[PDB]
């Protein structure tokens, strides 16, 4: 433990190692926010086929605008809270020169 | 100070601890026996007793 | 087990949001061939989803940020990490078919409803489970 | 890394004796005191598959009384007694006790442990729910007979007024026995990943088959409490004096919501283990490695995810549920399940594809899974479903989904993991026979149904009149189903005829090419699984055991393009 | 949708065996259908193709006959493939989605200005039709008619509650009937004779379902659609009305139950029998100026069968139906 | 050097079983909630609930928590290898137990005294529901912990035992945390 010990021209499985995004709870939840982003997508598609055949018409802007904004906040958060997670893998790859 | 049940193990707290609701030092349950206990033993220290015995023929 | 403790907050707010998402919906969604206000079933089902995991993905990261670095856990561990006693596990036990035959006993009481099969099965669930729990530790027969 | 000195005189442990050779008595007080995961999970899968056939037993009734107009052996009540039992012993005593089975049996030699979490929880699961399956069938010694009102059982149809009868009652019981033995084998598989893993076995390097069996574990912990609260609500209105399912207070969509609130999840914790099952049998006979691993876990947490969120979609008929929104949620549940699919024909392409009777089973699950999700997505959409909704049209989809993901699958499995359940291999013959049978009679069943649904035969219809104008398809469905039922004859013979002359196992790895842990070990394992562990360090321990050779490709070819990174200098000392 | 399927023996194929329809959003269910169908079919063969491609190209032998080894290349990841293939479903369903609101909500809105609305009762095991308002066009009396009956409707607000007193749910009587609407004008369902409901052609209709009984469902095969019918349908906030633009032919359609009621769940059939809309007057002042004659002579009165030619009676005898025969010969 | 920390099994084998018992008290939690949004368009819910009487139910309320309280030090004592301890504290936790059964039985012995029951109302039948699940979950938790004291009246103190009264304690304090939904529920937030 407290450190890895690799010998030249030995490549191993990457998950799970002290430097792995998998292990840290960023990336799971910039998963959730980015499962959630779509259904602002759906709301969004729901408001304007609605439209199209001349429904919702007292309340289609409101329902097209705050599902995209409740798309932009959740798709940005899940991307952010991502790379974040992601960060001390760029570190690790920045220290070591193996990708995996 | 409070008192210990002779069956408890002993240990230092000042550098771990024994058991609590959360972490334990074992992957499974806990043996109801004894952790500390050191099985097998022998025939006599096991307190059985065998016994001979024969039916009429 | 540090990876399944944070993997757990994935489902969890997705069933959040989703229930946040709903209420709303149904609360405010005048639609055709549906009728407006919210509904309570559904709702209560989704926030307690959510209950359910976040309980779990809680307790479990409580927990992992006492335990240590185990050989499970590690990448690279030897298979003479892991030497020692596991745990204590069950052999054998002929008391888990016993209260199964205790919970259909009463179940079958509650079927008909005939009060002393369901008093006679709560008695007999509570025996056979009472001996299940102190099974490893009757004393020795008292000579 | 170390290497260990060479032992002397060395000699490998005396592997254990075949199944078949067991003395008299030697399984009576063993299986009634049993604590041990795999013997149990024998059992479970044994009697699951009895549950199997008495359930079709019934189905080939009702097929035989729509052979043609006039009721011509069984009345209007016993036909509904019929597909009600049929339905609920189908989905509740077949396919979870099967589903638990497996994971009981291959779960802990996949992770490397020795036996289950908590043994006795285990076996007090498998007898709760052999005492549900009777208690539910109990209900046809009645003179009345068992329940009657579906497999859903809709309120306020099963109200005290309108569903009298002692068989109504014990169907609620048998069921919720039934969840319960569920819910005890659901707790073992998640504390026993959380904490009994094998050394060097990271989250990340479990089998697929794991994966979702965890996944399962927690999403049926969700909903089957749910069913007990629900069904001890209606046993309380009925018994006593309830009123909490009265229609004038809104019980009849209350009961619709809360049940399929219950009910779509259980058709998801039927789905993803035997995705699973095919996950683990697809790589060993293609010669391949998993294609998209990590990308297959996320699929199955997605599912997982979504599978809560979908649940208001059989309700589009009941002009009760906001249609938009669950109808963009059960549309977005179909992505990861076609990521499942492209995964496995990505892994299947370009490989050395060999066609034992396993390989052949998960192909046929591919094939007949495909039609059937593709006809779920049609009733997925609303204005399709205002017709499509509770016809035939959805008898043939949810057959074709259950039939392939359960019974096709279930069958791979079976003739997968004898050799490791037994010692022994199945027949191949016999297999082969068994699948054809099984395969065209299902296809002449269930094809052609959708157009008896689509012509305007509803579901649940006991007598149809000859000017309606779907006798014949009823006809032809009505022969090939009794070939459905004639096929599974080779299947039992087979099984029977293995388990006590079958070809012997020698090697720990019959199929030769076995990925996951549990083909490390011998045939039948040991009582403890493990007389050595080998050294885990990917997603197929035991192929890389038993080909060391092939482990410098095995890391290299992995990723297209990939990195330059095997030239990367040393990164530590030891 | 507003596109035609591509008709023909393709058009037959895709159908795959629905009816043609008789109203606008039948057409337009038809059509989504059979372009969806059409989607479908491209994914099912270019998938099946792959299956196969596996069966006869991927084999080993053939593989090992080439020399090709033991193994293959044991490839794992390819992301970029992996991440397209996640993304073509999501614009095939998002895509898809879109075209399924479209028609979903010209289906589903209220707001098709009926001529004629029709209470519906739907009871263990048979249906009961009542004409509720007719417009001064086909009515009587040129001005609009109301069905609603005084006295028998006076008894159903009167079953709410006092029955000397029990008023358990929510302060009403459990056998609260309020709910049904009772008309002067109806058409009473029995085991001796097919109901029949009499309705124009090219008027905008409006059905009002409600179920004295268990759960029921309204299904019209030639409507492509079908609704629920509850006990108090405002109780368990489900909409309880629906429109139709129209019927646009005439002619006779069986209509069947598509809910789960009972013990004679299949026995629970009816008749929707679309008429000339210059005969619908001729039926409606018959029914209105002598209440006391049968629905039969009214369709008597008409010129057409005074019985359900669509489908007749089933035979109610549990012995006799065993040879087949279980149609009642209705004259 | 010592062995590691892992986590204890049996406790993870609780809380999933608590987790999933939440789940069920959602479904009385559903019909409930949808009991009271169908009563309150009639106001109907505005007249049965005043039947209740929240000063009693504050009371065994109190009974409760303090039952909580004396089992976490019930739970303090085991981690410290005391029996002793152990026995006192979750004797008083089983006395206070069986007072809030009594509460509750006694509550349910007065309102059908005046007026409500089963047959009475809806609103009968969601609180009697609701409350009685609840109640029988109380009576299995004080079985429970007089199963304890069995297991450690018989047994030698080892582990095995202190972490089988704390793994009870985990199973009272979630009794303790839905009665307190509950009784917000019906009490103060009706
Ligand atoms: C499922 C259907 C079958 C029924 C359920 C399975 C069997 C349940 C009873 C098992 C009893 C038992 O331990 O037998 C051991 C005994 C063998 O001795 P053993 O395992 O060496 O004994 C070890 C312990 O001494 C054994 O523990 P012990 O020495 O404390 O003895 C306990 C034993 C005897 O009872 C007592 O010690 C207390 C006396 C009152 C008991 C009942 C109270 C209510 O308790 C009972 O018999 C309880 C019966 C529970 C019935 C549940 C409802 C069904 O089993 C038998 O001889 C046959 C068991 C019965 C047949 C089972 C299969 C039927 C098919
Ligand atoms: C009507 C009036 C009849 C008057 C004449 C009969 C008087 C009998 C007095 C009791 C007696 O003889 O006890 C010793 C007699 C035999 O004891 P033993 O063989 O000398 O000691 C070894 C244990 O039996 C080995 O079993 P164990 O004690 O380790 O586990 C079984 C456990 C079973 O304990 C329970 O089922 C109670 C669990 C706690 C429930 C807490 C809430 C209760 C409200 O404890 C007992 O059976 C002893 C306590 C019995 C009373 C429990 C109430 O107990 C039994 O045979 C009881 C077994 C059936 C209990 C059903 C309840
Ligand atoms: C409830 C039972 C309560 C206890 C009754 C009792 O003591 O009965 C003892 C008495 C026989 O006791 P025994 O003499 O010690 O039995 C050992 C055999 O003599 C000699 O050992 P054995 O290896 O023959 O073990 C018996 C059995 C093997 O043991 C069992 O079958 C146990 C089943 C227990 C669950 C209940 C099922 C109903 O194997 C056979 O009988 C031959 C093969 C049977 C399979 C063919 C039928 C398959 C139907 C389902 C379709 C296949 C699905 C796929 C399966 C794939 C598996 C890899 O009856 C039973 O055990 C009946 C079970
Ligand atoms: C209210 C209804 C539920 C009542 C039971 C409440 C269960 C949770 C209680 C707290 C707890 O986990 O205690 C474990 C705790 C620790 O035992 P342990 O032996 O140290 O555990 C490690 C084993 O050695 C590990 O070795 P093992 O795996 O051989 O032992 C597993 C052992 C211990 O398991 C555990 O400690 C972890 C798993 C917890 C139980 C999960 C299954 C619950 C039942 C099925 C699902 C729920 C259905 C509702 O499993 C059980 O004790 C099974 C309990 C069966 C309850 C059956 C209820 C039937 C309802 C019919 C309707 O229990 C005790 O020592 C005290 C007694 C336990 C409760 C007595 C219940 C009184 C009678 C009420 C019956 C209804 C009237
Ligand atoms: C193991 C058991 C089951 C599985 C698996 C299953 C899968 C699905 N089902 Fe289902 N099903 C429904 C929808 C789906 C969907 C969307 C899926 C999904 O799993 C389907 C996804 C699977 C695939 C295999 C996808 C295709 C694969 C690929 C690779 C392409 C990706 C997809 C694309 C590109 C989109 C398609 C593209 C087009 C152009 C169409 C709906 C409503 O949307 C109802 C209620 C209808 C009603 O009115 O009652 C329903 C009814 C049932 C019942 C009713 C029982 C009763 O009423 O008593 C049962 C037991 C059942 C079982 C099962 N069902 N299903
Ligand atoms: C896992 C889930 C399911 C499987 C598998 C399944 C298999 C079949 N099904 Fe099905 N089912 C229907 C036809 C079949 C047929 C012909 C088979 C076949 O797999 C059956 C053949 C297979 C067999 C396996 C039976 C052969 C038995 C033999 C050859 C010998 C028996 C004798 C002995 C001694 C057995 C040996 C015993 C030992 C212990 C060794 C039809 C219509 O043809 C309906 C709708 C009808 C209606 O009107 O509602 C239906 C209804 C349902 C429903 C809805 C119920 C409801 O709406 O309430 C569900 C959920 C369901 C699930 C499942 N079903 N099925
Ligand atoms: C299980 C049996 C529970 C008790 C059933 C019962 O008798 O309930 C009614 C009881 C007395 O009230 P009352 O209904 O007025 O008198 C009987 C009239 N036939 O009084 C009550 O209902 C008191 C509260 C009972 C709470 C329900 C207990 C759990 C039920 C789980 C199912
Ligand atoms: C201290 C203890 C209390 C238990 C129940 C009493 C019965 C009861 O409640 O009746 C009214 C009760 C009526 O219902 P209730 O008034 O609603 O409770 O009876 C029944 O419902 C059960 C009827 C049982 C029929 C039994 C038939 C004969 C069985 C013979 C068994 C012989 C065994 C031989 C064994 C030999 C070896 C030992
Ligand atoms: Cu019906
Ligand atoms: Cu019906
Ligand atoms: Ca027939
Ligand atoms: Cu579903
Ligand atoms: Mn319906």
């Amino acid at each position: 433990p407290e450190r890895m010990h690799y010998i030249k021209g030995y490549v191993p499985v990457a998950y799970s190692s002290p430097h792995s995004s998998l292990e840290r709870s960023a990336t799971w939840l910039g998963m959730g926010f980015l499962l959630t982003a779509l259904a602002g997508v759906g709301a969004v598609l729901f408001a304007v086929g609605a439209n199209s055949v001349g429904q919702q018409q007292e309340h289609w802007v409101l329902y097209s605008i705050i599902g995209v904004v409740f798309a932009v906040v959740c798709t940005v958060l899940g991307t952010v809270l991502i790379i974040k997670g992601r960060a001390p893998y760029n570190r690790y790859v920045k220290e070591t020169g193996r990708t995996q | 100070k409070h008192f210990v049940d002779p069956a408890w193990p002993e240990h230092n707290p000042a550098d771990g601890h024994v058991v609590t609701e959360l972490i334990s030092k074992v992957a499974g349950a806990s043996s109801p026996w004894g952790d500390d206990k050191e099985f097998p033993v022998s025939a006599e220290e096991t307190g059985y007793v065998h016994p001979y015995t024969r039916i009429n023929r | 087990m540090k990876s399944s403790a944070k993997l757990m907050y994935g489902p969890t707010v997705f069933m959040a949001a989703m229930a946040v998402i709903y209420i709303f919906a149904t609360m405010h969604v005048s639609d055709g061939g549906s009728v407006k206000g919210v509904e309570w079933v559904g709702s209560v089902a989704l926030v307690l989803s959510a209950g359910l995991t976040l309980m779990l993905g809680v307790y479990l990261h409580f927990t992992e940020v006492r335990v240590d670095v185990l050989p499970e856990d590690w990448e690279e561990a030897e298979v003479a990490d892991k030497a020692g006693t596991l745990g204590f596990f069950s052999p054998s036990s002929i008391w888990p078919a016993a209260m199964s035959g205790a919970v259909g006993f009463l179940a079958f009481g509650v079927v008909y409803f005939h009060y002393w099969m369901i008093a006679v099965g709560l008695m007999l669930l509570i025996f056979t489970i009472t001996k299940l729990n102190l099974q490893y530790g009757v004393p020795k027969e008292k000579h | 890394t170390a290497v260990a000195p060479r032992v002397d005189g060395h000699v490998a442990p005396q592997r254990p004796e075949p199944t078949g050779h067991a003395r008299k008595g030697s399984k009576a007080w063993l299986m009634m005191t049993t604590t041990d995961h795999k013997q149990l999970g024998i059992m479970y899968i044994i009697m699951s598959f009895s549950f199997f056939f008495l359930g079709g037993l019934m189905a080939l009734l009702i097929r035989a009384e729509l052979f043609t107009p006039g009721l011509q052996f069984l009345s209007n009540e016993q036909f509904n007694q019929l597909f009600t039992m049929h339905g609920t012993v189908m989905l509740l005593l077949y396919g979870t006790p099967i589903v638990w089975g497996f994971a009981n049996y291959v779960l802990p030699l996949q992770i490397g442990a020795p036996d289950v979490a908590f043994p006795r929880l285990n076996a007090f699961g498998f007898w709760i729910t052999t005492v549900g399956g009777v208690a539910m069938l109990t209900g046809f010694l009645t003179p009345g007979g068992a329940a009657d009102f579906g497999w859903t059982m809709y309120s306020p149809l099963s109200d005290a007024i309108h569903s009298p009868g002692l068989g109504s009652d014990m169907w609620i019981v048998g069921v919720g026995a039934t969840g319960i033995g569920s819910v005890a084998s659901a707790i073992n598989m998640l504390t026993t990943i959380l904490c009994l893993r094998a050394p060097g076995m990271t989250m990340f390097r479990m089998p697929i088959f794991t994966w979702n069996i965890f996944v399962v574990s927690v999403l049926a912990l969700l909903i089957f409490p749910l069913l007990l609260a629900a069904a001890l609500g209606v046993l309380y209105d009925r018994k006593l004096g309830g009123h909490l399912y009265d229609p004038a207070n809104g019980g009849s969509l209350l009961w619709q919501h809360l049940f399929w609130f219950f009910g779509h999840p259980e058709v998801y914790v039927l789905a993803l283990p035997f995705f699973g099952i095919v996950s683990e049998i697809i790589p060993v006979f293609s010669r391949k490695p998993m294609f998209g691993y990590v990308g297959l876990i996320f699929a199955t947490l997605s599912i997982g995810a979504l599978s809560m969120a979908v649940w208001a979609h059989h309700m589009f008929v009941t002009g009760a549920v906001l249609l938009p929104f669950f109808s963009f949620m059960t549309f977005l549940i179909s992505v990861p399940t076609g990521v499942k699919f492209f995964n496995w024909v990505g892994t299947m392409w370009k490989g050395h594809i060999t066609w034992e009777t396993p390989m052949i089973w998960s192909v046929g699950f591919m094939a007949t899974f495909l039609f059937g999700g593709l006809t779920g997505i049609m009733l997925a959409s609303p204005p399709l479903d205002f017709h499509l909704a509770d016809s035939y049209f959805l008898i043939a989809h949810f057959h074709y989904t259950l039939f392939g993901t359960v019974v096709f699958a279930s069958c791979a499995g079976v003739y997968f993991w004898f050799p490791k359940m037994t010692g022994r291999m199945m027949d191949e013959r016999l297999g082969k026979i068994h699948f054809w049978l099984t395969f065209v009679g299902f296809h002449g069943t269930f094809l052609i149904q959708h157009w008896v649904g689509n012509m305007g035969m509803p579901r649940r219809y006991a007598d149809y009149l000859d000017s309606d104008g779907f006798t014949i398809y009823n006809q032809i469905s009505t022969v090939f189903s009794f070939l459905l039922g004639l096929s599974v004859i080779p299947f039992i013979w087979n099984v029977f005829k293995s388990w006590r002359y079958g070809e012997l196992v020698t090697v720990d790895d019959p199929w030769g090419y076995g990925n996951s842990l549990e083909w490390a070990t011998s045939c039948p394992p040991p009582r403890h699984n493990f007389a050595s562990l080998p050294r885990i360090r990917s997603e197929r321990p035991a192929f890389e055991l038993h080909y060391p050779h092939m482990i410098e490709r095995m890391r290299a070819e992995a990723h297209t393009g990939h990195h330059d990174d095997i030239n990367a200098p040393e990164l530590g000392t030891a | 949708c507003e596109v035609a399927p591509p008709g023909g023996v393709l058009g037959d194929f895709l159908r795959m065996g629905w009816p043609d329809g008789i109203t606008p959003e039948a057409v337009a269910m038809g059509n989504f259908w059979s372009w969806v169908w059409v989607a479908a079919w491209i994914i099912g063969i270019i998938m099946w193709g792959l299956f196969l491609t596996a069966i006869f190209a991927w084999g080993a032998k053939r593989a090992e006959k080439r020399g090709e080894g033991e193994f293959p290349k044991q490839l794992q990841y390819n992301v970029p493939l992996e991440l397209v293939l996640t993304i073509v479903p999501i614009i095939i369903v998002m895509v898809l989605f879109f075209f399924t609101v479209q028609t979903q909500d010209k289906v589903t809105a209220l707001d098709k200005n009926p001529e004629v609305t029709v209470d519906v009762t739907a009871y263990q095991w048979n249906w009961k039709f009542g004409y509720s308002e007719i417009d001064g066009s086909l009515a009587p009396g040129g001005q609009d008619y109301q069905g609603s009956d005084p006295e028998r409707q006076a008894a159903a607000e009167a079953s709410k509650k006092d029955p000397s007193g029990d008023n358990p749910i929510h302060g009403n009587s459990k056998s609260d009937v309020s709910y049904l609407e009772f008309n002067r004008i109806e058409t009473l369902g029995t085991t001796d004779e097919i109901p029949v409901m009499v309705l124009p052609v090219n008027t905008p209709i409006e059905f009002n379902l409600a179920s004295a009984d268990v759960a029921h469902s309204f299904w019209v095969p030639e409507f492509l659609f079908k609704r629920d019918a509850y006990a108090h349908p405002e109780a368990n906030k489900s909409q309880r009305v629906f429109q139709i633009e129209e019927i646009t032919e005439e002619g006779a359609f069986v209509g069947r139950c598509a809910e789960m009621c009972g013990t004679y769940h299949a026995m629970m059939n009816f008749e929707l029998r679309v008429v000339d809309r210059d005969s619908f007057a001729e039926y409606i002042s018959f029914r209105d100026s002598n209440p006391d004659a049968t629905n039969a002579q009214a369709l008597e009165h008409i010129g057409q069968a005074p019985y359900a030619t669509s489908t007749s009676p089933f035979v109610s005898d549990r012995t006799a139906t065993r040879d087949g025969e279980n149609t009642q010969s209705n004259a | 050097v010592a062995a590691l920390n892992r986590p204890n099994m049996v406790s993870v084998g609780t809380i999933v079983f608590l987790s999933q018992e939440l789940m069920f008290f959602a479904g009385l939690f559903a019909m409930y909630f949808v009991s009271r949004a169908n009563g309150l368009a009639n106001g109907s819910w505005g007249e049965q609930t005043d039947h209740l009487n929240v000063p009693y139910a504050l009371l065994i309320t109190v009974i409760l928590v303090s039952s909580s309280v004396t089992c976490q030090f019930g739970v303090f004592a085991a981690e410290r290898g005391d029996v002793y301890g152990l026995r006192k504290w979750f004797l008083v936790t089983i006395i206070l137990g069986s007072i809030f059964v009594i509460g509750q039985g006694y509550e349910y012995i007065t309102l059908v005294g005046h007026g409500l029951t089963i047959q009475s109302s809806v609103y009968g039948s969601a609180f009697f529901i609701t409350t009685g699940f609840h109640a029988l979950h109380v009576i299995a938790g004080v079985m429970a912990f007089v199963v304890v004291l069995m297991r450690i009246h018989k047994s030698k103190f080892t582990p095995a035992q202190a972490t089988a009264a704390m793994v009870v304690s985990y199973y009272w304090h979630f009794v303790d945390v839905v009665w307190i939904g509950l009784f917000i529920t019906i009490y103060f937030i009706q």
